[PDB]
């Protein structure tokens, strides 16, 4: 007898599976995606964007800024020692 | 018939058979139901086809 009409009806496979949710996510995310992100920090300029760039970038974490930062406070109180003495 | 020697009934049933020879007449009844069915089916078929093709390229 005469075949039923379901095989030629589709209209809820688009909620029917899980990658639909991911699809509607990644059509927004990827379509308006940039090839590369914006920045790993770069502001501190006054001849100190260089200080941050050399020391406090993702390029390295090394003891050089620590030494520098320590020395600033040492220079304050060391001069003040002779202001107190 | 040439087997039967009492033949006056073979001419009878021959004539009865040839009388009622369109024993059952022609039928094509699938021509109103088949076309209507084809419209609903076609509509749905094309809709599904276009939908999934569209999704593929998307």
């Amino acid at each position: 007898v005469s075949t039923l009409i379901p095989p030629k009806v589709v209209s809820s496979k688009n909620i029917g599976s899980a990658p639909n949710a991911k699809r509607i996510a990644n059509v927004v995310h990827f379509y308006k995606s940039l090839p590369q992100g914006p920045a790993p920090a770069i502001k501190a300029n006054t001849r100190l964007a260089r200080y941050k760039a050399k020391y406090f970038d993702g390029d390295n974490a090394s003891g050089k800024p620590l030494w520098h930062f320590a020395l600033g406070i040492i220079a304050f109180g060391y001069s003040m020692e002779y202001y107190f003495h | 018939r040439s087997v039967l020697k009492n033949t006056s009934v073979i001419d009878k049933i021959e004539s009865y058979v040839k009388q009622y020879k369109p024993v059952k007449i022609d039928a094509s009844k699938q021509l109103q139901v088949i076309e209507s069915f084809e419209k609903h089916a076609m509509t749905n078929a094309k809709e599904t086809e276009s939908l999934v093709s569209k999704e593929l390229k998307d």
